[PDB]
């Protein structure tokens, strides 16, 4: 088969703890190519953590990440492992494994394939159900939406009229405050208030499905 | 440790030539990789050693330059190229990535659809207050929003969210929320969000006194 | 726990990463050293095998020396060939490590044996009761090769699984002891030469032994001192910075390989035909 670098799922950790993320290589001789681990935060750009030769076991680390990340290799199952120690909310980021080909002039001259990325979220808060807050003002096309406040973890979906309404559906990016997330959505309906609209939300981790009518004056 | 500074994000149009400039700090001979980070995807290597195409990428990409300044040329463009682009040097061991450039479509400079939304009735019952101003379908990205409070300047705990590029109309959306305690909300009467955009010299006013 | 066999390839990759220019310069130096050692040792092997007839014990020791030098020269580009064509594979990095051990042991002890034979043929002619007798020289060479194998097995291990360094007992029985032997022999020669009462050809033989012993001493102090100095300092001074340790180790390995190119000065003292065939080759090249 073609070269692939599969990775584990998203990991939610606790501050001060340790996590281990695995990158499984397939489709090529594992010991012949370096495996490099690279960071990416949302605010900043990509940051290179280190690399490891699976064959000889030689590892190199970035100066900032030395003593925080540790790279190991299991050659029997052909899998690289990266361990984060003493986790802090700084380290909430997406980590990638890259298959670096060996070179002549430099140690690595190519970075062919990358893993799909593992999202590591460091937060002391536990999972909490959202508390949706419908709100309406009190032209024919009037904006409508609800406020989703105080949920954890990050992934959650908002649906408008159980999918019946799909005109100008704006799910804004969620921000973090006091260790909890808040969400806002908007929609324009010219049939308001003759046709009622519902605020369908669904938290997958909390297994909560809430439908709320906006109501309001008028 | 080399520092790589990329060009600021610029608007692109369908079919016209575009270029992305990556400037290094020290000398990197030919060791710049040019990737492409799409929306929610891993980076895909387009250019290696600053000049050679990757086996699989279309020939519309072309890297060039050596020494300090490097360029990546895309011609023509299609909606599959609207993504991030990162330059990475592999000369010295602390591999440094660039900040990244956001390519995006250009169209007519639409005005924002700004809207006061009142805090809900049961917001006060739970012991809190959150007022929001929502605007959407506007161009350009640099939109200024601020909270006008009884003729006084006011910033504390104001959270702003900006969406990505719209798929069907290529616009932007923005929400601004002010989190205030219910006592301070009920003590005050007049509420406004002042919104200033490139679409008009005259700022757009949208206030809130009681209804 | 990370034996030395792993550590050699790890140091190779680490120098290639951190210092690419120094790594390429050391590659060029190793290539030039391999070329010069190959041509010089091939000429020496041809002269000492197919030309000379009087198989003195010095000739036997020198033949073993050129065999060791040829093996180290052949192992010199094997390191880079394994590092590039078979990177990651560290089991196949054994031949150049064995070349390092051969250069450290066999060259040192065969130079010591040549010096010992030269000394014993100058001051104390014993009548060849125990010395001379080329079977004895063959047995001594075989014992030296067995000692090299035993030293390699004791340092690396049966399967290359010996951790730490354990280097204090090696540099005394491997570098300090031959240095002490050669130093006391050249001191005895100098003391005999200083005392008057020596006839002219005896004085000529003594001073020729002085040149041979001093040349071997210079080779010992140039091509092998940095390696053992680094080995001592990596144990007495673990505070020493890592980049300095890596650079000093690679420079010491380069000089230990330079021993192969610098050895053939001894062959001028061993026999008189070496410069004769050198002149013949020069005349053939000129015309």
């Amino acid at each position: 088969s073609q070269v692939q670098l599969q990775q584990s799922g998203a990991e939610l950790a606790k501050p001060g703890s340790s996590v281990k993320i695995s990158c499984k290589a397939s489709g090529y001789t594992f010991t012949s190519y370096y495996i490099s681990w690279i960071k990416q935060t949302t605010g900043q750009g990509l940051k290179y953590i280190g690399f490891i030769n699976p064959g000889s076991g030689h590892t190199n680390y970035n100066e900032k990440f030395k003593g925080k990340a540790t790279l190991t290799v299991d050659k029997s199952s052909s899998t690289a492992f990266m361990q984060l120690s003493s986790l802090t909310p700084d380290d909430s980021a997406i980590y990638y494994c890259a298959r670096g080909a060996g070179g002549f002039l430099r140690i690595i001259t190519k970075f062919d394939y990358w893993g799909q990325g593992v999202m590591v979220t460091v937060s002391s808060a536990q999972t909490t159900a959202p508390s949706v807050y419908p709100l309406a003002p009190g032209s024919s096309t009037v904006t409508l939406g609800c406020l989703v406040k105080g949920y954890f973890p990050e992934p959650v979906t908002v649906t408008w009229n159980s999918g019946a309404l799909s005109s100008d559906v704006h799910t804004f990016p969620a921000v973090l405050q006091s260790g909890l997330y808040t969400l806002t959505s908007s929609v324009t309906s010219s049939t308001w208030p003759s046709q009622t609209v519902t605020c369908n939300v669904a938290h997958p981790a909390s297994s909560t499905k809430v439908d709320k009518k906006v109501g309001g004056s008028g | 440790d080399t520092v790589l500074t990329q060009s600021p994000a610029l608007a692109v149009s369908l079919g016209q030539r575009v270029t992305i400039s990556c400037r290094a700090s020290k000398s990197v001979s030919t060791y710049i990789h040019w990737y492409q980070q799409r929306s929610g995807q891993q980076p895909k290597l387009l250019i290696y050693s600053a000049s050679n195409l990757e086996s699989g990428v279309p020939s519309r990409f072309s890297g060039s330059g050596s020494g300090t300044d490097f360029t990546l040329t895309i011609d023509p463009v299609e909606p599959d190229d609207i993504a991030n682009y990162y330059c990475q040097q592999i000369n010295e061991l602390p591999y440094t990535f660039g900040a990244g450039t956001k390519l995006e479509l250009k169209r007519a400079d639409a005005a924002p659809t700004v809207s006061i939304f009142p805090p809900s009735t049961e917001r006060l019952a739970t012991g809190g207050a959150s007022v929001v101003c929502l605007m959407n379908n506007f161009y350009p990205r640099d939109i200024s929003v601020k909270w006008k409070i009884d003729g006084t300047e006011r910033r504390d705990g104001v959270l702003d969210s900006v969406t990505d590029q719209d798929s069907k109309d290529s616009t932007y959306s923005m929400s601004s929320t002010l989190s205030l305690t219910k006592a301070d909300y009920e003590s005050h009467n007049l509420y406004t969000c002042e919104v200033v955009h490139k679409t008009s010299s005259s700022p757009v006013v949208k206030s809130f006194n009681r209804n | 726990e990370v034996p030395l066999f792993h550590l050699f390839a790890r140091l190779d990759e680490e120098l290639h990463g951190t210092f690419p220019g120094l790594w390429l310069a050391l590659m060029a130096v190793h290539g030039a050293i391999f070329l010069a050692g190959l041509v010089l040792n091939g000429l020496a092997l041809y002269v000492f095998c197919c030309r000379t007839r009087a198989k003195t014990p010095s000739v036997i020791y020198t033949i073993n020396l050129v065999v060791t030098d040829l093996l180290v020269g052949l192992s010199l580009p094997t390191r880079f060939a394994v590092y590039y064509g078979a990177r990651g594979c560290l089991r196949c990095a054994f031949p150049h490590v064995l070349g390092y051990f051969l250069n450290m042991h066999c060259s040192i002890w065969f130079l010591t044996c040549i010096c010992v034979d030269r000394y014993l043929a100058i001051v104390r002619p014993e009548g060849s009761r125990r010395c001379r007798q080329p079977a004895c020289a063959r047995a001594v060479c075989a014992f030296v090769w067995l000692a090299a194998g035993a030293v390699t097995l004791s340092v690396l291990g049966v399967t290359g699984s010996r951790p730490c360094c354990r280097v204090f007992a090696l540099t005394v029985l491997e570098f300090l002891l031959p240095l002490l032997v050669i130093s006391v022999f050249t001191g005895r020669i100098m003391c005999a030469l200083s005392r008057p009462g020596l006839l002219h050809q005896g004085r000529q033989r003594r001073v020729r032994a002085m040149q041979l012993l001093l040349t071997v001493l210079i080779i010992f102090l140039v091509c092998f001192t940095p390696f053992h100095a680094r080995q001592v300092a990596v144990a007495l001074w673990p505070d020493m910075p890592h980049h300095t340790s890596l650079v000093v180790y690679h420079v010491a390995v380069t000089l230990s390989s330079l021993n192969s190119c610098m050895n053939p000065i001894v062959y001028c003292f061993v026999t008189s035909g070496f410069q004769a065939t050198v002149r013949g080759l020069f005349g053939q090249h000129g015309h």
